[PDB]
């Protein structure tokens, strides 16, 4: 971590916490991805918050944010998803499927982020994604 | 097989947040409302996609 890095972390940190009371709570939160053109849900939001507030007191403070925003498996789980898709174990997916699975599926990115994806992946270009590969890049 | 979808989001919000580090990723496209993106913008969807990501690593976690 970087001296530039963490002034960089508390500044995002600000713009959350518009309380300025150092804690960020599912409602500053939720009001922040509002102004991104986002409507998340109550849960959505809670489940966001779950996953970072590591004292359990239902906020972020600013270590809390910290120690997220600096974070293992991880890398063997994003393999374990792609490998969800490798059926016969190719190692490998279509370029074709895999901007099937990714177009319409979960999140939805849209085609020209599953272009700079493919672009990324597909070292060699013969439309085949060594996903093992991707992983790695991405990690 | 719940599985899909949530391997699906796992791929695609580790992807997301991978590309958010480049400043010209045709990931920042997807935000339609935003009539300028400045600075203040990326950094705080940089922090919603980690927070997102995290979400979608436990929810795969606990599909598998
Ligand atoms: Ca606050
Ligand atoms: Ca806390
Ligand atoms: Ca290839």
């Amino acid at each position: 971590l970087t001296e530039e890095q963490i002034a960089e972390f508390k500044e995002a940190f600000s713009l959350f916490d518009k309380d300025g009371d150092g804690t960020i709570t599912t409602k500053e939160l939720g009001t922040v991805m509002r102004s991104l053109g986002q409507n998340p849900t109550e849960a959505e939001l809670q489940d966001m918050i779950n996953e970072v507030d590591a004292d359990g007191n239902g906020t972020i403070d600013f270590p809390e944010f910290l120690t997220m925003m600096a974070r293992t498996d991880s890398e063997e789980e994003i393999r374990e998803a792609f490998r969800v898709f490798d059926k016969d174990g190719n190692g490998y997916i279509s370029a074709a499927e895999l901007r099937h699975v990714m177009t319409n599926l979960g999140e939805k990115l849209t085609d020209e982020e599953v272009d700079e994806m493919i672009r990324e992946a597909d070292i060699d270009g013969d439309g085949q994604v060594n996903y093992e590969g991707f992983v790695q890049m991405m990690t | 097989n719940r599985q899909i979808p949530a391997a699906a989001s796992l791929i695609q919000t580790a992807w997301r947040c991978y590309a958010a580090e480049n400043p010209d990723s045709s990931t920042w496209k997807i935000y339609i409302r935003i009539s300028q993106l400045r600075e203040h913008h990326r950094a705080t969807i940089k922090v919603i996609r980690r927070m997102q990501y995290f979400v979608a690593k436990k929810k795969f976690q606990q599909a598998r």
